[PDB]
């Protein structure tokens, strides 16, 4: 009941990057060119053009730097490269698949 | 083992083998809110009062 009527947070949300936690998978370069590349400087060549035309403000490009870091193990890193170690939860999707795999294989 | 077709059935099946957990459900059924007050809390309601070089 409290974030979802503010609403420049929807704003900064649903616009924000989803390999920085936000919700959008549609970079700018993603209409012209399909997914190919680094994933984490297109996310941030996105932040950096949305801060200069001024949908998105200055607190979020200073906050995402100075982010503590989440947990990552040398697995973590290895079993996903192009992976920003933040604190960040887990995709429903992954777990139960991951989850239904290590069952199955017992 | 990652070529096995994980149907909403074969789910449901092995969830009827072995549960899940207790933190892990919370964190399933609880997904979108804390995904989204992860991010308010990190990024966008922060002070940060070192600026990076």
């Amino acid at each position: 009941q409290s974030w979802i009527n503010d609403i420049p947070f929807i704003h900064s949300y649903v616009l924000t990057p989803a390999q920085l936690g936000g919700l959008s998978n549609l970079q700018y370069s993603r209409l012209y060119t399909r997914n190919i590349g680094d994933p984490g400087t297109t996310a941030f060549a996105e932040v950096k053009r949305l801060e200069a035309v001024g949908l998105l403000g200055p607190n979020i490009m200073t906050n995402i730097l100075t982010r503590p870091p989440g947990n990552g193990d040398w697995a973590s890193l290895c079993n996903d490269p192009y992976s920003f170690n933040f604190e960040s939860v887990a995709s429903p999707s992954i777990v139960l698949k991951k989850h239904t795999q290590r069952v199955l294989f017992e | 083992q990652g070529l096995v077709d994980t149907t909403n059935t074969v789910i449901k099946i092995a969830l009827s083998r072995k549960p899940l957990g207790i933190k892990r459900l919370a964190r399933i059924i609880n997904y979108s809110s804390m995904h989204a007050m992860l991010f308010r809390d990190d990024v966008f309601l922060s002070n940060r009062a070192n600026h990076p070089l």
